């Protein structure tokens, strides 16, 4: 007879549903670190920094 | 003779004789008029802690 397990009560957010913000800073430190990590990298290749 | 607050029921039938019921029965509820007032930490409740 469930129609849904809402869990939902008290209409707060939660870290599960909030989460896929999260995911957009995560991937921008990734792609920052690897952006300083190649540019680190190739200063050993430029001749020049 | 009985008369008090006394209600039919087949087991009391048992052990006495009653008239004829002269009211009707019923289960109620009883409630103070309600809040309305907001709660003092609605300012925090959109998150979890």
């Amino acid at each position: 007879y469930s129609s849904v397990d809402t869990k939902q009560k008290g209409g707060a957010l939660d870290i599960k549903s909030f989460a896929g913000v999260f995911c957009i800073l995560a991937a921008g430190i990734v792609l920052s670190c690897f952006i300083a990590m190649l540019e680190t990298w190739w200063n050993k290749r430029k001749g020049s920094r | 003779i009985g008369i008090s607050a006394l209600t039919i029921t087949p087991d009391r039938e048992n052990v006495v004789d009653f008239t004829t019921r002269y009211m009707d029965y019923s289960v109620g509820v009883l409630l103070r008029r309600a809040e309305k007032t907001v709660d003092m930490f609605a300012c925090l409740a959109p998150f979890d802690l």
